[PDB]
């Protein structure tokens, strides 16, 4: 949504681009657009949805 | 100098004009072509003009 | 949120 996806070699994070501060990737750190079929160089990883564990109650 | 993949650099330059970066990644072939063609027209202009 | 508030 703003920043970059990066990996430390095993895990994927989103950081702001001018200072390394990694965040867990979530449905509000990010925005959706279309299928995985189109993008040159997309990778497969989990996105955490912060509502889902709350809405489980 | 910090290395960055050229298509991801161009995605940030799309954010700098207020166009969302998915508009580049979903159209990357069409933006890479047409850039390449617009550069070819520079060679043809400078070769043919006086 | 309203579809998930079906929970
Ligand atoms: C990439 O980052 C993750 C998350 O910081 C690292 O894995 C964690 O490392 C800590 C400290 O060693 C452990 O307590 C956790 O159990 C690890 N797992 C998770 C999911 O937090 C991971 O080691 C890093 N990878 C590299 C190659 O440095
Ligand atoms: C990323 O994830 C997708 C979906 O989980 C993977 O696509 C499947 O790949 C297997 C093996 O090639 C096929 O049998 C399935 O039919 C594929 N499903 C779809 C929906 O295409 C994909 O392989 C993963 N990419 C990488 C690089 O691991
Ligand atoms: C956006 O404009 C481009 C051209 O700038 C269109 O792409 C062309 O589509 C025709 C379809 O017959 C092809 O013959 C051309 O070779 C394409 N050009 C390039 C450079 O690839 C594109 O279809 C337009 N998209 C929309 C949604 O209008």
């Amino acid at each position: 949504r703003e920043g970059v996806f990066v990996s430390n070699g095993t895990h994927w994070f989103v950081t702001q681009r001018n200072f390394y501060e990694p965040q867990i990737i979530t449905t509000d750190n990010t925005f959706v657009s279309g299928n995985c079929d189109v993008v040159i160089g997309i990778v497969n990883n989990t996105v955490y949805d912060p509502l889902q564990p709350e809405l489980d109650s | 100098a910090l290395q960055i993949p050229f298509a991801m650099q161009m995605a940030y330059r799309f954010n700098g004009i207020g166009v969302t970066q998915n508009v580049l990644y979903e159209n990357q072939k069409l933006i890479a072509n047409q850039f390449n063609s617009a550069i070819g027209k520079i060679q043809d202009s400078l070769s043919s003009t006086a």
